[PDB]
DNA sequence: ATCTGTT
């Protein structure tokens, strides 16, 4: 068919950053291998007739097929850290930052895959050495370059030697600077060798907080392995991307809505333990092989996060308008006044109606059609 | 306060540093002892 | 549970985010945006008398409610969302700020306001208000108001100012974001490419130079003149580094979080030959913004106002009735008069130490409180119950003798006396406002030759095994224990220890450790010395122990 | 006491001096592998009697008399900062010896009289205890005064103490930052207003822990609507935002 | 009556 596209977040055991450059510039001197920790995998559109509700689902649905192993021959995966991109505007700000770009075509490749987004095994170095895209992978880190190479020579430059022939130009030394650079392979490695510390206090300044602990996700995104899975993937990768009604509120107010998709469950053989949080084998084993990864169970939670919150805005949209009609020409006191105000608000969101409320929007079906 | 009783003393004074024509509290305590 | 807690507060707060991103696009017309040689006029002055009448745009924000109301979470999700700066009025403000940020997703360091625009430790002991002025316009205009608290101001203002223009290199312009911009224009690439990652290869950069969203936490605190001062400072750092949002035409935001109720500010000025301190109320930033009829006009205040109601905590009913008299100013009944009845207690039974124990005095002065601290400390000598000790500690304090005959000199009186100079001055030599309180001793003062000091010495009584606050940013050294088995082990085993030191000891906090555990072996016999314990167990003990070293 | 009497792991093993990064992890790991496994034992063997044993482990050797504590010397620990929002306990003074504190004395402060004059007669240092239980010695406060005359600036004098304050008695204005658990107020006639009293009766969660010496609902107060009027007048308007 | 900003 066609290449199918893959964003996957990625984490190591060490510097994340000191790797990913020690890779980048070909110096296979701390080179460590690399866990997926989620990712999620579309298909381009190819055509502008927008589908309906119980069209993507199962499109989408064809995808995940029964083992977590994607239906395609040739993939196409952009390995990200977190970091939030610069010079974009948008309705909100970006919580990821693509990192480099890999494609595999050959039947190795593809197995190796297969097999790390199946069971959860590393990837070693070899194989991402060999299957990385030069042409595209560069074109990310090519204005930082031009930018540490103009902060690096900001000594004085007062090009006016004079002299016999070291007269040149006032503009003449940056664009011959800027000439002379190249902005691929060779400047980056060049720049890391002679000026190691400051490439990488630079570099850990755009990817602010790309080094965490496993108990760091573990608290935020945790404790349930539902949440865990499906609230990571939704917050930090699909919510950019689908670009809805739901991608302007926090991580709170996604766990809360995610705690009212009552789906079937199956317990497992065993679960995680504490003391083996030191490393992220654990937890991207426990992750990868869950029975919420893969299926029409993850094929339906963002048709869903749209559905619930239309059904909340249309009811608080109409008590507002009530509210605000009645209170805008009643004439009283001061004590009346606030007694009305009180009583109105009260009586309109009290606990028991929010508790009825919340229980009549509840599913046990991930299908649209069988909600 | 919660189904108790209270028992409260107050003077009036006639001086015109305190006050007169007002009342005022000067403790109050529990009689809830003999159910 | 946990879910219909938050049902209403999270479906609330889109319209102030729809609004306040509207309010932080609008451009400037280029008739309007101030330019660098305002500063460098203002620079080169000797009085006040000769400021000009000019006009600083901006906006606002307002965000008042009840203390206790909940208008935490529409700063968490602004963080969430927007791209703003995050400050606070006091240090305890920021220190709560940052602690529940950081708690619900990530965040970075925070300060106060005044480490943002450039407030030194000189700039605390100036005298503020010292020239005349008097409006002239009818209803005075905003240059008129801007005028007058530029005045007020005038000498950090001023110091301000010479001090950021004398240290950009004399007349030599910031080259930081200029050489970018340059080569960009040479190199015919997209406009703002290069000169955005200007802040990455620059860690030493303002942060003034990166948002115009400014959120001011604890706003009731802060006086009216203050304003204008951030405002002022904005535009000036922005005219001086040439900063990508400079040429765009953008204006500052502020989003001022509070309560004009239950929060008030005060003044203070010092009067010479009496030497006598005299302190009074003032207007602060809310009610300046609230009261004002050509600021109402100016920032439309009526589309730009939201009010937090409820109050999350009360479960009483008359507590609540009374509570809501007293916020809105209601007329006052019977009914009030006989619900407040029933705390009342005579005098003598609060100031007696042995009643109530556990419980904290409110009084309203610096004299009351020192009489009962010395009455307690009193107390617990004789009638002793245990574990409870009193001792003492000295403190001590130098003065200048040079200095001090020029102050003499200069101010005239040649007759002073060191001891009533100290006892004047008691209010404003100390650091923090809690050193009237403490229970301390008869004064007694030396002069100490050769050193030409004189240095005053004193004793300060303290009780042992008490709970203490450090009202100061001091260093600590830990040096050792860990509690009991369980705590220690508890303590061991997450690393949340590491993590809340700063990446850059971790070896040193690991090394610390191990050196801990291996001193924290032997005394297991001296457990093991506990009376009746075992008799074959202990050889038990001794193999499975020798079995794991092994 | 067995031949093991002293835990003969010591007299068999010798941690020496630690090494590059690597090496300090792995000493670390091991470490806390060996005293977890030890621990597990001892509990296991004995239990809850075991789990409240008192504890107390120091880099070196430290005792206490009364309320001083006598120790060699402050060599390791982390540096850190203490925050005003936590809680400690007063464990007492010691008159240990501390470089870090004198060189960055030496190095701020370019007062070298006062420096010297320090030197020549010391001040204590005090020993606390945070909530988790790790001892710590805390620096002096040092504080300067110079006085602006005019248009001329004089530093004047420098004070020395310690800077910790009790939670035990204040005033009402300092309490409009804080919040309580038990209150007892002390109101005085003649000056009353009941801004103060809606400040000082609002400290506390519920009404079960409030006590005064006089109602000042029955007594003169001075009243000031005005902040109320504009209030109460801003919640008839339609286009202002109101959230419950 | 009266507080808080500065490594
Ligand atoms: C039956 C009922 N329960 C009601 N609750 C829970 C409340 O008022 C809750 C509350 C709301 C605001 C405050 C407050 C406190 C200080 C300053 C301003 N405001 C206190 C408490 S209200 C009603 S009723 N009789 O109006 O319908």
């Amino acid at each position: 068919g066609t290449p199918v596209e893959v964003t996957a977040l990625y984490a190591t055991d060490g510097c994340v950053i000191t790797s990913s450059i020690a890779l980048l510039t070909n110096s296979l001197l701390g080179a460590e291998p690399v866990y997926i920790f989620s990712y999620d995998a579309y298909t381009h559109d190819g055509r502008a007739d927008g589908p309906t509700e119980q069209d993507r689902f199962e499109e989408s649905r064809a995808l995940y097929q029964a083992s977590g192993g994607l239906n395609g021959d040739s993939f196409r995966v952009t390995f990200c850290l977190l970091g939030t991109e610069v010079g974009g505007t948008h309705q909100a700000r970006g919580r990821t930052r693509p990192m480099f770009v890999c494609r595999f075509e050959r039947a190795d490749d593809v197995a190796a895959l297969q097999d790390a987004l199946a069971h959860g095994t590393p990837l070693q170095p070899d194989h991402i050495a060999a299957t990385l895209d030069a042409e595209a992978t560069f074109a990310l880190h090519a204005n930082m370059i031009l930018a540490l190479t103009v902060a690096i020579n900001n000594a004085s430059p007062r090009t006016g030697r004079d002299a016999a022939a070291a007269q040149y130009d006032q503009g003449a030394s940056l664009r011959s600077l800027v000439g002379r650079t190249s902005l691929g392979q060779r400047g980056l490695t060049t720049l890391y060798v002679h000026h190691e510390v400051r490439v990488l206090a630079a570099y850990r300044r755009a990817y602010y907080g790309s080094a965490q602990s496993p108990f760091w996700f573990l608290s935020k995104f945790g404790p349930d392995e539902k949440s865990l899975v499906l609230t990571t993937r939704y917050y930090l990768l699909q919510a950019q991307r689908l670009g809805g009604a739901g991608a302007t509120y926090d991580l709170q107010a996604i766990k809360d809505i995610c705690a009212t998709y009552a789906i079937p469950h199956a317990p497992r053989p065993d679960t995680v333990s504490a003391a083996s949080l030191t490393s992220f084998a654990a937890i991207t084993r426990f992750c990868c092989t869950s029975q919420y990864a893969r299926g029409a169970a993850a094929a339906g939670f963002p048709l869903y996060v749209e559905r619930r919150i239309a059904a909340d805005v249309r009811e608080t949209s109409a008590l507002e308008k009530f509210i605000t009609h009645d209170r805008s020409c009643l004439r009283v006191s001061d004590r009346e006044f606030i007694t009305y105000i009180y009583l109105a608000h009260f009586e309109c969101f009290s606990p028991p109606r929010l508790a009825t409320h919340l229980r009549a929007v509840t599913t046990h079906d991930p299908n649209p059609a069988a909600s | 306060a919660n189904n108790r009783l209270c028992v409260s003393l107050c003077q009036q004074c006639f001086a015109a540093k305190c006050d007169s024509n007002r009342l005022h509290t000067l403790f109050t305590i529990d009689a809830g002892t003999p159910c | 549970a946990e879910a219909f807690l938050n049902f209403t507060s999270m479906h609330g707060v889109q319209p102030i985010l729809k609004r306040i991103r509207e309010l932080s696009q609008q451009q400037l017309d280029g008739a309007q945006v101030p330019h660098l040689q305002w500063f460098r006029d203002v620079a080169a002055l000797e009085s006040p008398a000769g400021l000009p009448l000019r006009e600083f745009p901006f906006a606002v924000y307002l965000i008042t409610g009840n203390a206790g109301s909940g208008k935490s979470t529409c700063v968490q999700t602004i963080n969430e969302v927007l791209d703003c700066v995050v400050t606070g009025a006091t240090r305890i403000a920021a220190q709560n700020m940052y602690a529940k940020l950081s708690g619900a997703f990530l965040s970075r360091p925070i300060n106060t306001i005044f480490h943002e625009f450039g407030f030194r430790g000189n700039h605390v002991q100036a005298q503020l208000g010292q020239y005349p002025y008097t409006l002239t316009s009818n209803p005075a205009s905003l240059e008129d108001l801007q005028r007058r608290d530029l005045t007020y101001y005038w000498e950090v203002i001023l110091d301000l100012t010479k001090r950021a223009l004398a240290a950009s290199g004399g007349e030599e312009l910031r080259n930081e974001f200029r050489a970018l911009a340059a080569l960009e224009r040479t190199l015919g690439l997209a406009e703002g490419a290069l000169t955005r990652l200007a802040p990455a290869t620059h860690g030493a950069l303002p942060a003034f130079t990166r948002s115009n969203v400014i959120v001011i936490d604890e706003a009731g605190l802060l006086g009216r003149h203050l304003l204008t001062a951030v405002v002022y400072c904005w535009w000036m750092i922005n005219a001086l580094y040439h900063t990508p949002q400079y040429a765009a035409r953008l204006r500052p935001v502020l989003v001022c979080v509070g309560s004009p109720t239950q929060t008030a500010s005060l003044e203070s000025t010092f009067e010479h030959q009496k030497l006598r301190c005299s302190v009074r109320q003032s207007e602060n930033v809310l009610t300046y913004l609230i009261c004002n009829r050509t600021l109402r006009e100016y920032a439309r205040l009526s589309y730009s106002w939201a009010i937090f109601i409820n109050n999350k905590r009360c479960v009483e009913h008359e507590f609540g009735n009374l509570m809501k008299v007293l916020e809105y100013g209601l007329p006052i009944t019977e009914e009030h008069m006989q619900f407040v009845d029933r705390f009342v207690v005579p005098e003598n039974y609060i100031t007696n130490p042995a009643n109530l124990p556990g419980w904290t005095r409110l009084f309203s002065s610096h004299k009351e409180v020192s009489a009962y601290m010395a009455k307690l400390h009193a107390y617990l000598k004789v009638t002793r119950e245990g574990e409870f000790v009193v001792f003492t500690l000295p403190v001590l304090t130098f003065v200048s003798v040079k200095e001090f005959d020029e102050y003499r000199r200069l101010t005239h009186q040649p007759g002073l006396t060191i001891e009533k100079w100290l006892t004047a001055n008691a209010s404003r030599i100390t650091n923090y406002s809690q050193s009237q309180d403490q229970d301390a001793g008869h004064m007694r003062c030396e002069v100490h030759s050769k050193q030409q000091l004189v240095v005053a010495r004193n004793d300060v009584t303290y009780v042992l095994n008490s709970q203490i606050a450090v009202t100061a940013r001091l260093r600590k050294l830990v040096f050792g224990f860990s509690g009991t088995f369980r705590a220690f082990e508890a303590v061991l085993r997450d690393d949340s220890f590491v993590k809340t030191q700063g990446e850059t000891s971790v070896e040193f906090a690991y090394r610390f450790l191990s050196r801990l555990i291996f001193s924290g072996l032997i005394s297991f016999y001296n457990f093991l010395q506990r009376p009746g314990l075992d008799a074959t167990q202990r050889t038990l003990a001794y193999a499975r122990m020798g079995e794991l070293t092994a | 006491l067995d031949e093991q009497q002293l835990d003969v792991f010591y007299c068999h093993y010798t941690p020496g001096e630690p090494e590059t990064t690597a090496a300090v992890h792995t000493q670390f790991a091991l470490l806390k592998r060996a005293f977890l496994g030890r621990f597990r034992i001892l509990q296991e063997l004995f239990g809850e009697a075991f789990e409240v044993a008192p504890f107390s482990t120091y880099v070196d050797n430290v005792i206490f008399r009364g309320c001083e504590m006598l120790t060699g010397s402050p060599r390791g620990g982390l540096m850190s900062v203490a925050l005003q929002t936590d809680n400690y306990t007063l464990m007492g003074y010691t008159y240990a010896r501390v470089f870090a504190f004198a060189d960055e004395l030496r190095r701020r402060h370019a007062t070298a009289n006062v420096a010297e004059l320090l030197e020549e007669a010391p001040l204590p240092y005090v020993v606390l205890r945070d909530q988790h239980g790790f001892m710590s010695v805390v620096n002096t406060n040092i504080s300067e005064f110079v006085e602006s005359i005019d248009s001329t600036e004089l530093a004047m004098a420098i004070n020395a103490d310690y800077g910790i304050s009790s939670k035990l008695a204040m005033t009402i204005t300092r309490s409009q930052g804080l919040s309580l658990d038990k209150v007892a107020i002390c109101f005085t006639p003649g000056n009353l207003r009941l801004n103060s009293a809606y400040v000082a009766m609002s400290r506390t969660t519920s009404s079960e822990f409030l006590r005064m010496n006089l109602n000042p609902l029955r007594e003169r107060h001075e009243r000031d609507d005005v902040i109320s009027e504009h209030i109460l007048s801003a919640l008839r308007d339609p286009n202002v935002v109101i959230v419950y």
